[PDB]
């Protein structure tokens, strides 16, 4: 009872957004503005925070919606700005625990358009502190200063009861998200990540997805172990004997 | 069943955890004499499977 | 048979005209504009079923006038109530014209 | 350059064989486990590869794969005999419901022989052997011979699988549907197949 | 041996069919243009149905192939499967793998998507045979099918008092007409599932929260002005 | 010089249209209506009439745009009904000549969902004749029939 | 293309010009205004489609409604006009 | 190509990739002169091979 | 790195298979056509990627071979994935005669253009006319009807050789044609001055030729 | 390359003392002659010459 909810989405130092927070609706949130205003950019932020995997992330244009890989550009680099950038989600579980999950983004310098990404998670934050406040310093200048992960870790560790966890692999990050009930399935392996991303991006562009249609049984049916493990154990004596003979 | 209720249920059902559900228990009465090959303590329960 | 016809209504264009004329003064005097107060005062002039459209159009007209310098402070704005039955608005005050 | 997955696909050891078969006109059904799986995996690129030859790679709604040449085909074309289509349509009819109980999926040459003889019109039969022929033993013998011949042709197509022994008994694959009629909402397959046969 | 394996396979198949049938009912009477319903059609392949029946009832005819200790059980399953439907070929793959394939229940099922279009009956959903809006609506339907299935799958590994969040997107939502959007809102509301939709102002859904965006140049830099409205209705 | 213009488009016995004629505009013509109304179908009929090359014609959904798919079905057959069908254009030449181009379309009986095309052209037709009436015969009480 | 054919063509003929655009709703008002002025300056005809009437004050418009009727389908077409 | 790209709208991948072929026209005067040279270069190819 | 052409295929081979000339050539080659120096496009292509093509076709159990005269062709192995066939003895008679015609400096002044009648006249000048007539008909004894039948069979076989790429007809006149170097394969039994039996054995061992 | 081919030995040998143009370069383009990296096929593109 009392399903969890996404509460807000925050962007820091993205193209066109220095510091912006969107308060998400319980049922429907509608983004509205003229062409080129930045709507698809916000959805790009959401999904990249959700699935921080640079092998899968590919924000092709809505026209040419279904074509091949084509270019080597994944379309993400141009949405960032020089310096440090963030994307974070705020979630409320059925337990009513407030958890903040996000990633830190930075443009890697070079000829090519590449990006560096690092996930992180915070628990136990008071309800009185907003993400934008955590990630910026109100220096004397007209515009605040975005503070890197070192300053952020120092700032958070000072708080009482607040825990800051910084991940080294995507697998750990997804494991924690599943344990807290932020996603419906724990992404064991890269294949699971690929299917989850297929789901999200198919929803994003719309239409009867070709890939979903091809592998329908792979998506809609759970795999059952009961039928198998009996026979793996019964088969074991023969397997060992055969291997020994070889 | 989930991991949280698993210990509770295992304590509740005790030795009978691995019994069989059979809704009448009188239909077994004729079959029973034939049971010479079975665990030394067999548990039977009545209810809708 | 022969083709029939149907016509559009210009009520919303008229509404835009009244709102833009009413709002032009703020720019001319460069007076700080607060969406909360303006929406609360302006919704009182129409019945409830039409409030949503009035709010949308008023926001469309207001955003063209300058920017709010507070947006760069890193401090989110609050959700102000603008009528009964529970409608809310979020916007910083417009300062830079 | 060349798409990576296309290079992977045609690098696979199974490709030469399948290529050879395909070019011949063979149909790949669900029976050929490995070939069918290979096509399922690399269809998106194989279609492009064969389009370069002005030849179309089609997956039938039933599930089997096959090639269809255009007018501009780069592959030399060949065409079936009337008798061929006759036989084919016959086999499509035999893919019936009582077949399961009648033969458990395994037929004999005589079933087809007698069905052919019984269901076809005399005139077209004559046209198949020679127009001057007239209800003669020798004619029947030659017809038998031709039947066998055409049947073999079909087996090359993959329509029919002979059971591995010298005797002429076989099973019908799903790909025989290519001969079949158009299906409309609620229409009975037996009736429509017979209607075309007539 | 034999019958008991067939029974566990049959019960697994039956349970999957029933769960699908339950999911199927939530999608009745969804209006998307001329589409009026969506289904997941589940069927059993013949070549496996006969195998399952044989393994159930004709085991005395094949026991030689099952109790021969020179080969394992999965190999026995593969050999029996080749004995039936002899025309099947094997791609030089180990019989062990084919056996394990026969052990996996999913391989016995055939799956399709069908739509109840207009005056016609139930038709297989082909993209080329639908308008744009109908295609979008059908896609959303199948996606919610997947999400419900995944939640049912994982709940045996989750806490008893945890209910995961559910959220989906829609870009260029202007492609849907008011009736279709009403249908979509009804679905998501009944499914407790959140939505984020983008449209160039053409649509103004009264329920939910709305954000107005305007991009400007300020101090020779690109800047996005944002305003929000909510609570109407 | 006065540039030529397209006057109108006519559809006969298409999926949902029995005999309908759209009068085009000098600058812009808009089609509106809920999903599935038949707008894209009208586009397809026009293009068909323009380029009858059956090899080319491939009507994908608007989604999946730009994906070279080789789909089993080009999507034209289903937009036609049983029997004979037409699609024609009326054009005013720079010479102020009225010319009627078009095609005769017809489904092919058989398992393959194939289609037949026969182009045609009309010159010198009097200005008072409408294509809708020219292509149909009035049989019965206002219950016209199409003619091959 | 038009320029290319200048020689082969007869002096007195200027070819017809026409283009399409489906799902015009993806464009906002400013973009459509730009598109209209471009095409009218070039004497270019356009045919566009959208679920909702995105162009109320320019050119002609038709509204299509599909009715299920006696176990078949029929399309009803009615025109729209800028002012009433 | 032209028509279809207009219908579905947007930057058509095929159009841009071969823009030379689409925009630049062909010249017969170029050809007439080049005929001679064509013969010569063909001959040279022959020899080379 | 991963997802890199080199993982599965050499770059030059992929570059060749992606060329616009490949499908034509492939199709033709499989059909048995020989490739000489005159069809530049094809020949040049062949030359550029020789080893890749050889390696490729090897997959099929077929040798892509290069004769000393500079012409390419396909020779299937016993285990070939592609069927193999043999020419008729009349084709050989016309083949060896076309070969002698190519060599003949006496007719080089024609600039390669020969007429069916000249070919026929040369053939009857060398071979046993009345004994060769046996292949046309068992009762042939020099009758004009039978002589015209022989001429028509020649015309036909010549048309088949044209399809193999061994001879090219003129663009507007079909009674005249031009030779190519591919005809030298008909001399494979005598190009070395050695024992004919041993040569023949060597050829059958190499898969070049079968007896009848 | 057009300058290289156009201007010939006897008159322009006095012009050829520039570092960019020489005769041998026409044969150096023999390398480019064999196969350029063309992608899409229509009509007939072949080589640098
Ligand atoms: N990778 C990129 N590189 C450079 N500019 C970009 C990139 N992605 C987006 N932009 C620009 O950012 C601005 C916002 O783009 P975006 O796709 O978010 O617009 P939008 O509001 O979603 O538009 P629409 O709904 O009409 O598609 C536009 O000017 C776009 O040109
Ligand atoms: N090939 C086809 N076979 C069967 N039905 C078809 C086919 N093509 C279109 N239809 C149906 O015809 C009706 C008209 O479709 P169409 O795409 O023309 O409508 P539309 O008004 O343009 O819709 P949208 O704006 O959503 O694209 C829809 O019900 C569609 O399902
Ligand atoms: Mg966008
Ligand atoms: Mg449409």
């Amino acid at each position: 009872i009392e399903r969890g909810k996404f509460r807000s989405l925050t962007l820091v130092n993205w193209n066109g957004f220095f510091a912006r927070t969107f308060d998400l609706d319980e049922l429907v949130t509608t983004l509205s503005g003229g062409n080129g205003a930045g709507k698809s950019t916000t959805m790009a932020a959401f999904v990249t925070a959700l699935i921080p995997d640079l092998t899968l992330l590919h924000f092709r244009n809505t026209t040419e919606a279904g074509a091949t890989s084509g270019s080597r550009d994944k379309g993400l680099h141009g949405k960032l700005r020089a310096g440090v950038c963030y994307s974070t989600l705020d979630v409320i579980n059925s337990r009513h625990q407030r958890v903040v999950v996000g990633v830190r983004l930075q443009q890697v310098a070079g000829r090519d358009r590449k990006v560096d990404i690092k996930p992180f998670m915070i628990q136990g934050l008071p309800t009185a502190i907003q993400p934008t406040q955590l990630l910026t310093e109100n220096v004397g200048e007209r515009q605040a200063r975005v503070l890197p992960l070192n300053e952020l870790k120092d700032r958070l560790d000072e708080m009482e009861g607040v825990q800051f966890k910084q991940f080294n692999s995507i697998t750990d990050y997804h494991a924690q998200m599943f344990d807290l009930g932020v996603i419906p399935k724990r992404l064991r392996s890269a294949s699971d990540r690929s299917k989850f991303y297929r789901l999200i991006e198919a929803s994003l562009y719309g239409g009867i997805s070709s890939a979903i249609t091809r592998s329908l049984r792979d998506y809609l049916l759970p795999e059952n172990s009961g039928v198998r493990k009996a026979f793996q154990d019964m088969e074991a004596a023969l397997r060992e004997n055969r291997i020994t003979l070889e | 069943i989930t991991i949280d209720d698993a210990p509770y249920f295992s304590a509740l059902y005790g030795p009978a955890r691995h019994g069989i559900v059979v809704p009448d228990l009188s239909l077994v009465r004729p079959h029973l004499e034939t049971l010479e090959d079975c665990p030394e303590d067999l548990y039977l329960i009545e209810g809708d499977p | 048979l022969e083709l029939e016809y149907e016509e559009f209504s210009e009520i919303n264009d008229q509404l835009a005209a009244m709102i833009e004329k009413a709002l032009l003064v703020y720019q001319q005097e460069q007076r700080p504009l607060d969406l909360g107060a303006v929406l609360r005062d302006y919704l009182a002039q129409h019945p409830l079923p039409r409030h949503f459209d009035v709010a949308r159009i008023l926001v469309d007209q207001a955003v063209r006038l300058g920017v709010a310098e507070a947006d760069f402070s890193g401090l989110p704005a609050e959700w102000l109530a603008i009528n009964d039955y529970g409608a809310k608005v979020q916007a910083h005050v417009i300062d830079t014209y | 350059f060349m798409p990576v997955k296309l290079a992977q696909a045609l690098a696979n050891s199974l490709f030469p064989e399948l290529d050879s078969q395909l070019r011949a006109g063979r149909h790949i059904g669900i029976d050929d486990l490995d070939n069918h799986a290979f096509l399922m995996d690399f269809q998106e690129q194989l279609e492009e590869f064969y389009a370069r030859y002005n030849v179309e790679l089609i997956r039938a709604p039933e599930g089997f794969f096959y090639l269809r040449p255009r007018s501009t085909t780069l592959i030399p074309r060949s065409v079936l005999s009337e008798l061929d289509m006759m036989v084919g349509k016959i086999l499509c009819y035999l893919y019936l419901s009582p077949e399961r109980l009648a033969n458990q999926g395994i037929f004999t040459s005589q079933e087809l022989y007698e069905e052919l003889i019984s269901l076809a019109d005399e005139g077209k039969l004559m046209k198949f052997v020679n127009q001057r022929s007239s209800g003669s033993d020798l004619d029947k013998q030659k017809l038998q011979e031709k039947v066998r011949t055409t049947l073999n042709r079909l087996r090359r197509l993959g329509m029919v699988y002979f059971l591995p022994n010298n005797n002429n008994k076989f099973t019908i694959t799903e790909a025989v549907f290519r001969f079949g009629a158009d299906v409309r909402s609620g229409d009975d397959p037996r009736e429509i197949q017979l209607r075309m046969i007539r | 041996s034999s019958k008991s394996v067939a029974n566990i396979i049959r019960k697994t198949i039956q349970r999957e069919q029933n769960r699908i049938r339950m999911l199927n009912q939530g999608l009745q009477a969804v209006s998307f243009g001329q589409v009026r319903g969506v289904r997941l059609n589940v069927n059993v392949r013949e070549s496996h149905a006969i195998l399952l029946d044989v393994l159930s009832e004709q085991q005395e005819q094949h026991q030689d192939l099952f109790n021969s200790q020179r080969l394992t059980f999965s190999e026995a399953m593969a050999k029996l499967y080749q004995r039936l439907n002899p025309q099947v070929d094997m791609g030089q793959r180990l019989p062990q793998t084919i056996g394990e394939e026969l052990l996996d229940y999913r391989n016995y099922l055939e799956l399709d998507v069908e739509v109840n279009r207009g005056s016609d009956g139930w038709l297989k959903a082909e993209s080329g045979a639908l308008s744009t809006g109908e295609a979008i609506g059908t896609g959303m339907s199948i996606l919610v099918m997947v999400v419900q299935s995944w939640e049912e799958e994982s709940r045996r590994l989750r806490g008893k008092d945890i209910s995961p969040c559910r959220l989906l997107f829609l870009d260029e939502a202007a492609r849907l007409d008011a009736k279709s959007i009403a249908t979509l809102f009804e679905l998501c509301e009944r499914l407790q599932m959140q939505l984020i939709i983008a449209a160039p102002e053409n649509i103004s859904p009264e329920k939910g929260t709305t954000y107005k965006l305007v991009r400007k140049v300020f101090k020779n830099h690109e800047h996005v002005h944002v305003v929000g409205l909510r609570g109407f209705g």
